[PDB]
Parts: structure tokens; C-alpha cells; sequence
């Protein structure tokens, strides 16, 4: 595989303001073949206890891009001006 | 997962060294010792 997309879900249970008392996180894993069919290469399981974060987001946070789709201007246009509004 | 204030506590406080300007009179040998570099000599020579 060359590149790979994580589309991914998570479940988080809380213990106090910012701490974690479970973290479940899973998802399905990507790549986009040549003849632009999508497989499944693989899963995402992780699941841990007492933790201050979710290592596979932080994983994903600097080691790849999100797939962005709202694409914003460089200077956003007014559709109608005055007082009709 | 442990959290960026565990991991502080992982790292040991090393010391930083300061200079120890002593003065440092020559030591002074403990006198049943001085009597091994020097035999008798007790009592020959005049001090002043």
C-alpha cells in the first residue's frame, strides 16, 4: 500500500474535567487502488483504561493530513449588502 | 495514554557543578605520622 485513509469512530467515557476513564476506538482502514477500486486492508482495536488522550487521533494528528473537504476562500464574498436583510 | 505530567517525573534532576574556590593551607600530616618521614629530630634545632 502506498497511502491510506482511517475513516474512524470513538468512544470516550470520562473520570474527571480532561482525563479518560475508557477510550474505544475503532475504524476501518483504506486504500485506493490504481483502478480506483476501494478494499479494506485492515481494522483499527484499540481500547485502554485511566489515559489523558487518544493515541491513535495523535497518531493520525502529525503523521498525515486530513481529508478536507470545506475548502475555504481566501477572502469571503458577501452575497447581499444594506438593510434588506 | 500516561499523560505529558507523569513523564517529567521520568526524566532525573541532574546537577549542574559550581567552582569550590577553597583556600587550601598545605595539609598538615598528623604528628605520630610526621615522625615516620622524619626520625629523630626532636629537639635539635632552635626555632627561632
Amino acid at each position: 500500500f502506498d497511502v491510506l485513509t482511517f475513516r474512524c469512530e470513538s468512544t470516550y467515557k470520562f473520570k474527571s474535567a480532561n482525563v479518560y476513564s475508557s477510550i474505544k476506538t475503532t475504524g476501518q482502514v483504506l486504500l485506493e487502488l490504481p483502478t480506483k477500486e476501494v478494499i479494506q486492508v485492515g481494522s483499527v482495536d484499540y481500547e485502554a483504561g485511566t489515559s489523558y488522550g487518544n493515541p491513535v487521533t495523535d497518531y493520525l494528528s502529525r503523521n498525515g493530513k486530513t481529508i478536507e473537504e470545506s475548502v475555504i476562500f481566501e477572502n469571503a464574498i458577501p452575497l447581499s449588502s444594506g438593510e434588506e436583510l | 495514554v500516561n499523560g505529558d505530567n507523569v513523564d517529567a517525573n521520568y526524566s532525573k534532576v541532574m546537577v549542574e557543578p559550581r567552582a569550590n574556590m577553597k583556600f587550601d593551607f598545605p595539609t598538615l600530616k598528623s604528628y605520630d605520622e610526621i615522625k615516620q618521614i622524619a626520625p629523630e629530630l626532636e629537639g635539635m634545632l632552635d626555632l627561632e
